[PDB]
């Protein structure tokens, strides 16, 4: 799940909190997760693109620490605070749960470093009264990691 | 071309249609006139 | 505590140019103001030292854009009074004509522009109507609207085309009653009047520190002249008189700016009676180039045209500060010449770089709402007083 | 002429404006740097700032010339077509 | 030599005071005078429609840039490369290689249109006359691109319109 | 009716023409690829050669004022045609 | 060799005065970072403004050191206002310089003679 | 102007006399353009036997004298006599 | 009598005579506490007191305005204030002492 | 020499070739060099000092005024032991003449405080600050006009190019205008327009 | 005034960025253009910069870099001047040296010499 300023994911996240308070979490749990910031992702494909050696070999990315839980959720929830489409198509996409293999070239193997979620999510989150910065308390899931 | 009533506004011209087998009417613009009456229409020489 | 910090604002809907401002005041009422200036600042100086006389003479033009003849005037001036050349006659009257009628276009807009900000919507048009009829006047002049040239060293070239004056002198029939029709639009309006009255006084030997020379000066007591005392050319033959006030008051100032556009009338009339038809440039083939009769068919004429573009006329080293009268008040370029084509250091001397740094004790005893009317009462344009 | 120190207060005026805008170049300094272009306070272009849709030319650009921009934006805005492609076909 | 306003003895004597009274508290002045000169209304205004009228120009005024060639057109740019060595914004670029007949012309000749401030020192330093600002300002590209112009572009503005640039230039030689 | 190249880019009275890699190409995509169609070369060798009596002779290129200055050229050999520098329009003396 | 020092005959009071222009700035890093709303932790800039320092920092001269210093409050004046948008704040940092190769091979591998 | 009856009285009595060169600047006197086709002038110099460059340069002068440089009470003389003052003008002695 | 002055901001005395007497007076005190050679002292004496005798010669208030060849009496008064400030401001900082280091003596000429 | 010549006046010569003597009279300490241009403006060059007492002096005395600043401005010359030269222009008022003061600094020294004689130095001098770098004591006031305020260089002096070390741009990364190595379209292609013979023969100077 | 005597060499760190370590400066006395015979482009000592690489802009061709210190030139009177304002303006330098023509002996009547092997054919 790639994030960024104006991408699909976290937004939608930060926009579900509406009427109802039904998004996600009807049987808890079950969802682990590495959101992946925008740049490191871009910065992955040029130096595949001007790299030799990147062709013929399929692998993926990976947020490099986080790998949360729903708690995310309640987290990117927390801090900013507080203020077509579709089906289970939707809701079960981004229910997807799985970090699937872990034997395919992360990240360094592309020569590149990882952002962790934190300083990048107050980015592009912004909103809230901005007037305190505060804390916002990192949620560190990390489960079993 | 005017009787010559008053200046600025001298004269004047409509465009019609079809040049350059291209466009059509509701269209105009500058550049619609060719060379020597793009001359003889901004005052540059009186005589046509 | 109390105080504040306001800003700008990005136009109003005739701006010229954009200002920030920071005015630490009072409730409505200003104690401090502190104008940042240098937000539009292009380097001109800079870049003339990288081109010849010839070359860098549009920044002259166009440094002070709404009087134009004027700067052309100035710098023309430098280079003549450095390199030891006079123009010829019919050439000064020429360029005393333009000037004059250069003055006649800023004071219009300083005057009109300085009601369309305060309010008064309509006077800024009667009047650029007739601005416009000027530039009909330059566009057949030197072959373009605005910027276009038409002054070099040594003299003007390409000379009025054959029916010019005539023009010149219709328009200047009627501007009388035109600018008498602006006098009735204001001057006894109670509005514009009992908004600027008292507003941003000075006193005579305060300017004088200051350095304001202009209008400031003209309204305010202190009476002098750089075209009366420093003729710099035929300029010193046609009558005329200037005007004073005696209040300080910058109502004076705005009278005093209407009465030199009549007088410009006169002395643009005068001008149309005297002029002489001697001929154009200097004749001095080296300093100017020869017209194209002459420049083909003679050798010499062809050589001091090739060279005289490609290389420029070489002018002897020397340290020179000359000084105009230009509508916004005394303008002047200090120029210093390596003997070479090229010039070296030359700083334009902006009337508006001089009059804006009085804001701050001009404006300290009025709030910002006529803070307005103290910034647009003295001519001032940011595209001149940056450099 | 857009300097350096002036730019960015440019892009915020850009940049809070109905989403529906167009920017017309004026002058031969904000189209790609005029008379400039060189030195270092000048920006060059305003495309470096702001995307640009009409250049007009001219030093100043006659007035006339001015206008005759304006009215070839409009004959941009005549072929948008922007909604039958919001239909998808 | 001075005339000086404003200086002047307002009379608090009777008879001038009364049209005080009388002007500030009526406003006639104010009424009659502006109100009036307004009403100044009914003179026809000045206004062209643009598309289907033009205002006043003159047989010196500069548009774009259109080299021209002799009858029996032979490039008239010799390369000589003073419309170059003059330009005040430096924008023009030449590159001359002695084609097949010997005679010389030039390969890459360009403008930026963008650079160009629209001088005439172009229009003055060329010997033969090749290059000439045109009558047509016809322009509002769309693209920074389009504004930059090849040799090629330069000579297809020439042959767009020529005796319009031969009855100016017939016109103001006696100037120039 | 100019030369075309095998990819169909006109060539020019200097030929310009881009190499099939060349990838500068794509920029004509969708939109043309302007060239003047009328050459110059091809209207000097239009041109009769002209041919005077006298032994030296002037060319303005085109009348007084008007045209390249003025040079005199020299015609004596007459295994070869005199030719301005600044036209190209040959000249000859007659027999 | 004369001269006319500025605000400090030695190179003792420079010393001072850097002393205490760090100060300010350690200061009043806190205040701006919130006050302009950068995303940068107050931890990084301030490491940011001691590298500044650190790289002016083999200076002798006290003429030199002064003129720096004033320069430095010139600077931070300029900033404890809000006379500078969000825009050079962060122009400090460069996110947006491409990072320049240091190492030979990777230099000449492209550069040619940089 | 344009045909104008009782508006034109209206304007006659709102701004006071008028109609000399409607403000519209429409009616005529336009010079036509070049009747005759110009021929200018050429001033001194331009004339053979008269003139050598030398006399009439005008440049190649003026190396600046240096006075005191490092290397009887008299008047206290100022720079120059003061300005003599202005005079009214008997035109408008005020307005 | 007269009226407001040209001048904006500089009030009009009715007292000109005695006034300039005593800041002539004052004048020739404080210029003359200073070493006499400086050229400053002579000159400066010199053109006080003839002016200082057009004071003493002319009782009338315009036609000694004119043959004093200064401006309005009371640009001449606040002239003579301005003067006396620069003669004390002159006694200290002593301008009439020999030169001060002379120039690099290669750096004033122009040409290069 | 009749036509096409300025005439000249030997009337303004010897009148401010006298004045200027007289000033290098009353003033021993701080005159250097006091000159006449032949086309009559009067020039004094004066030691880094007595800009204070020197202006002071030029203000009042009675037998010069120069009430008004004309303007201030510098100079950047390398090859000498000292870059620049501080021109003070001064305009008279009372008698119609000006003079000029030329006043040199190197880098370090500082020139001080004008501004307590003429309010209009003020923002001359800062200018010239921010465009060259010359310190100034004890101004009231030192920041930035003309250039932007994280900008640095003192462009002006010809050890700074025609074109800065920046640009700006903007790019959707960051959402700010941002500065890059400047890079340029077009190389500024560069002329030498120079040409031998010494067109002037009096200015030279002898070779060595 | 405490002068404040005080010795170091100066140097400037308020100037640019690290293009004062990679480039070296030039310093000489440009040699006259041969196809023109005078001197007076001569007599006046110089200071350019290492040049640095130019590319044909793919949508023109004009030559381009980012060498913001290309097009400088430095005129100075005499060398002592060149080597002060490089040591203080902070950035190496190379000096070259100046050259002149060497005095000559041209006698016409060398032309038309009796034994003298030198003689003019044509004159
Ligand atoms: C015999 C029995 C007894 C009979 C007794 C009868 C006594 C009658 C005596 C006169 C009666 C009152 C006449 C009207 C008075 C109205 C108020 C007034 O006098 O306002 C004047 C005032 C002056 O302004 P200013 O000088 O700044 O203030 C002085 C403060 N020291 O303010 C102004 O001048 C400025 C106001 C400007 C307003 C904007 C411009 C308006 C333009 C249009 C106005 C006319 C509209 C006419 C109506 C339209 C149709 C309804
Ligand atoms: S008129 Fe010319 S110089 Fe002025 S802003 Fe427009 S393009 Fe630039
Ligand atoms: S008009 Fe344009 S091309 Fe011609 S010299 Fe001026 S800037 Fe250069
Ligand atoms: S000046 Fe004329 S002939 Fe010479 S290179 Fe330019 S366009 Fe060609
Ligand atoms: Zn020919």
């Amino acid at each position: 799940d790639i994030f960024g300023r104006e991408d699909r994911f976290l937004n939608y996240f930060a926009n579900i909190r509406w009427f109802g308070g039904v998004p996600l979490i009807s049987l808890g749990k079950k969802t682990v997760k590495q959101p992946v910031y925008i740049v490191d992702v871009t910065k992955g494909i040029i130096n595949a693109i001007k790299d030799p050696d990147a062709r013929g070999k399929t692998f993926a990315f990976v947020g490099p620490n986080r790998y949360l839980l729903f708690d995310l959720v309640q987290y990117v929830f927390a801090v900013a605070h507080r203020p077509p489409w579709t089906t289970r198509d939707k809701v079960e996409r981004i229910h997807t749960t799985d970090r699937t293999l872990p034997h395919l070239p992360g990240l360094e193997d592309l020569g590149v470093q990882a952002t962790p979620l934190e300083l990048k999510a107050i980015e592009v989150l912004r909103r809230h009264r901005t007037y305190r910065w505060l804390s916002s308390e990192i949620e560190d899931v990390q489960p079993a990691k | 071309e005017d009787n010559k009533q008053f200046f600025g506004r001298h004269r004047w011209v409509i465009y019609t249609t079809e040049m350059n087998g291209k466009n059509t009417f509701w269209d105009v613009d500058g550049s619609m006139v060719p060379p020597e009456w793009h001359r003889w229409l901004h005052c540059m020489t009186d005589d046509p | 505590v109390s105080n504040l910090t306001l800003n700008f604002g990005p136009q109003h809907p005739a701006a010229h140019g954009v200002l920030r401002l920071v005015m630490e005041l009072s409730g409505e009422m200003v104690r401090k103001c502190d104008p940042h200036i240098g937000l539009l600042h292009r380097g001109t100086e800079k870049l003339i030292e990288y081109k010849t006389y010839l070359q860098a003479l549009p920044y002259f033009d166009r440094l002070d854009y709404v009087s134009m003849m004027c700067n052309e005037q100035a710098y023309s001036l430098a280079v003549e009074k450095l390199l030891n050349i006079q123009p010829p006659p019919r050439a000064q009257w020429i360029r005393v004509l333009f000037g004059e009628i250069t003055r006649l276009l800023n004071h219009i807009m300083a005057v009109t522009t300085h009601a369309l900000d305060i309010g008064a919507m309509t006077p800024f048009f009667w009047m650029f109507e007739e601005r416009e009829k000027m530039f009909e006047f330059y566009e057949r002049v030197s072959g373009a609207r605005m910027h276009a040239a038409y002054v070099r060293p040594g003299g003007v070239h390409q000379d009025l085309p054959l029916g010019l004056m005539d023009d010149i002198y219709e328009f200047s029939k009627n501007f009388s009653l035109r600018i008498d029709e602006l006098e009735e639009m204001l001057t006894n309006n109670r509005i514009w009047r009992n908004r600027t009255v008292d507003i941003g006084v000075v006193t005579a030997e305060d300017a004088l520190n200051y350095g304001f020379s202009g209008v400031m000066l003209r309204g305010s007591g202190i009476q002098w002249d750089l075209r009366k005392t420093q003729p710099y050319d035929v300029y010193d033959q046609v009558e005329f008189d200037v005007p004073i006030g005696s209040r300080g008051d910058c109502y004076d100032r705005y009278l005093c700016r209407v009465e030199e556009m009549r007088q410009s009338i006169r002395i643009i009339s005068q001008c149309l009676n005297k002029m002489p038809p001697g001929e154009i440039k200097v004749d001095d083939a080296k300093v100017s180039p020869p017209k194209r009769a002459e420049m083909k068919t003679s050798m010499e004429s062809l050589i001091h045209h090739f060279k005289l573009y490609t290389e420029g006329y070489q002018v002897p080293p020397g340290a020179t500060y000359t000084a105009i009268e230009a509508p916004k008040g005394e303008f002047g370029v200090y120029l210093v010449s390596d003997g070479s084509s090229r010039p070296y250091r030359c700083k334009i001397k902006a009337p508006g770089f001089a009059h804006l740094a009085g804001l701050d004790k001009m404006s300290k005893g009025h709030m910002l709402a006529d803070v307005v009317a103290i910034i647009g009462t003295q001519d001032i344009v940011f595209g001149e007083v940056d450099r | 002429t857009l300097t350096n120190k002036m730019a960015p207060a440019l892009r915020k005026v850009y940049d809070q404006m109905p989403e529906p805008r167009y920017v017309v170049s004026m002058g031969s300094c904000a189209n790609g740097g005029g008379y400039y272009h060189y030195s270092y306070s000048v920006v060059r272009g305003c495309d470096r700032i702001v995307p640009v849709d009409i250049y007009v030319p001219g030093c100043p650009p006659t007035a006339e010339a001015l206008l005759y921009g304006i009215l070839q934006l409009q004959k941009k805005i005549k072929r948008e077509k922007r909604l039958r492609i919001w239909y998808r076909r | 030599t001075y005339k000086y306003v404003n200086l002047r003895e307002p009379s608090m004597d009777m008879k001038s005071v009364t049209d005080r009274a009388a002007q500030t508290l009526l406003w006639t002045e104010l009424i009659r005078g502006l109100g009036m000169t307004l009403s100044y209304l009914f003179r026809e205004p000045a206004t062209i429609n643009y598309p289907f009228e033009k205002g006043p120009l003159s047989p010196r005024f500069r548009g774009e840039h259109a080299l021209r060639r002799y009858p029996s057109g032979e490039e008239r740019c010799i390369a000589c490369k003073l419309c170059e060595a003059v330009c005040p914004a430096q924008a023009i670029t030449i590159e001359a290689e002695p084609r097949a007949d010997g005679s010389r012309r030039t390969t890459r000749y360009d403008i930026d249109m963008t650079k160009c401030i629209y001088c005439g020192f172009c229009q003055e330093a060329c010997p033969v006359d090749a290059i000439v600002e045109g009558p047509n300002f016809e322009f509002s590209t769309e693209t920074h691109e389009e504004l930059l112009y090849n040799k090629e572009k330069l000579l297809n503005n020439g042959d767009k319109w020529e005796a319009e640039i031969a009855a100016n230039i017939q016109a103001d030689y006696l100037y120039r | 009716g100019v030369r075309t190249s095998p990819t169909g880019e006109k060539v020019t009275h200097t030929g310009q023409v881009y190499d099939d890699e060349d990838y500068r190409r794509v920029r004509f995509v969708g939109r043309q690829k302007e060239v003047n169609e009328n050459f110059a070369i091809d209207l000097i060798a239009e041109q009769p050669v002209s041919q005077v009596g006298s032994r030296v002779i002037s060319c303005d290129g085109g009348g007084g004022a008007l045209g390249h200055p003025r040079v005199y050229i020299n015609l004596d050999k007459e295994t070869k045609t005199g030719t301005c520098g600044y036209c190209g329009l040959q000249f000859r003396q007659q027999h | 060799t004369s001269v006319k020092p500025i605000f400090s005959r030695d190179m003792n009071e420079a010393k001072r005065r850097v002393r205490e222009l760090y100060r300010a700035w350690y200061r009043e890093v806190p205040n701006t970072v919130h006050l302009f709303q950068l995303d940068i932790s107050v931890k990084q800039g301030r490491d940011k403004v001691r590298e500044m320092f650190k790289k002016n920092a083999h200076v002798t001269d006290p003429r030199v050191v002064d003129l720096l210093v004033i320069k430095g409050k010139m600077e931070l004046e300029e900033t404890i206002n809000v006379w500078k948008q969000r825009t050079h704040v962060m122009r400090f940092f460069h996110e947006t310089e491409a990072p320049r190769p240091k190492d030979f091979l990777s230099k000449f591998y492209v550069g040619h003679d940089p | 102007a344009s045909a104008t009856r009782l508006i034109q009285g209206l304007r006659n009595w709102a701004s006071g006399r008028d109609l000399q060169a409607k403000l519209q600047l429409r009616y005529q006197e336009i010079s036509k353009r070049t009747q005759p086709p110009p021929k200018l002038p050429v001033g001194p110099s331009h004339r053979l036997s008269n003139n050598y460059y030398c006399a009439r340069d005008g440049r190649r002068e003026a190396m600046p004298p240096s006075i005191v440089m490092s290397s009887s009470e008299k008047k206290a003389v100022s720079p120059a006599p003061p300005i003599k003052r202005w005079e009214l003008s008997q035109d408008e002695p005020y307005l | 009598l007269k009226k407001t002055t040209g001048l904006v901001g500089l009030a009009v005395c009715e007292t000109p005579h005695e006034r300039l007497k005593i800041l002539y007076t004052k004048i020739l005190d404080v210029l003359g506490h200073i070493p006499k050679n400086a050229a400053y002292r002579k000159y400066t004496e010199q053109i006080t007191n003839e002016k200082l005798s057009i004071v003493k010669a002319e009782p009338d208030v315009k036609k000694l305005e004119e043959q004093l060849q200064g401006g309005q009496i009371e640009e001449v008064i606040l002239q003579a204030e301005n003067e006396l400030s620069l003669a004390r401001k002159m006694i200290q900082w002593k301008p009439w002492e020999p030169l001060v280091e002379e120039p690099p003596a290669s750096q004033w000429k122009w040409p290069i | 020499t009749r036509p096409t010549v300025r005439p000249r006046n030997d009337v303004a010569h010897k009148q401010l070739s006298a004045f200027g003597e007289y000033v290098a009279e009353i003033l021993p300490k701080y005159v250097q060099q006091v000159q006449v241009s032949c086309f009559s403006e009067l020039e004094i060059c004066i030691h880094p000092d007595g800009v204070i007492p020197v202006l002071t002096f030029l203000r009042d005395h009675s037998n010069a005024q120069f009430k008004s600043l004309a303007d201030l401005t510098a100079v950047d010359i390398p090859t000498r032991q000292n870059r620049f030269e501080i021109v003070y222009n001064l305009l008279s008022l009372r008698f119609n003449s000006r003079i000029r003061v030329k006043t040199y600094t190197d880098e370090l020294t500082p020139v001080e405080s004008s501004v307590s004689v003429y309010k209009a130095a003020n923002w001359y001098e800062r200018e010239i600050w921010d465009m060259f770098g010359v310190f100034f004591a004890n101004h009231p006031d030192l920041r930035r006009i003309l250039t932007d305020y994280g900008f640095e260089g003192h462009p002006f002096r010809k050890d700074f190019p025609l074109s800065g070390y920046v640009e700006l741009r903007y790019d959707d990364e960051v959402k700010r205008v941002v500065a890059e190595p400047v890079e340029l379209a077009q190389e500024f292609r560069k002329f030498d327009l120079n040409s031998p013979w010494e067109a002037f023969p009096a200015y030279r100077q002898p070779p060595e | 005034i405490t002068v404040d005597e005080k010795l170091d060499i100066t140097t400037l760190t308020g100037v640019p960025e690290e293009h004062i370590k990679t480039r070296k400066a030039r310093i000489f006395v440009p040699a006259r253009n041969n196809m023109q015979s005078g001197v007076n482009n001569t007599k006046k000592w110089k200071m350019e910069f290492d040049t640095r690489e130019r590319w044909e802009n793919p949508l023109m061709g004009w030559a381009s870099t980012a060498d913001p210190l290309s097009n400088l030139v430095l005129t100075f009177s005499t060398k002592e001047d060149a080597i002060a304002f490089a040591e203080k303006n902070g950035w190496s330098y190379d000096v070259e040296e100046r050259k002149v023509p060497k005095p000559k002996s041209k006698s016409y009547g060398a032309n038309f010499s009796w034994n003298k092997r030198t003689r003019v054919s044509t004159k």
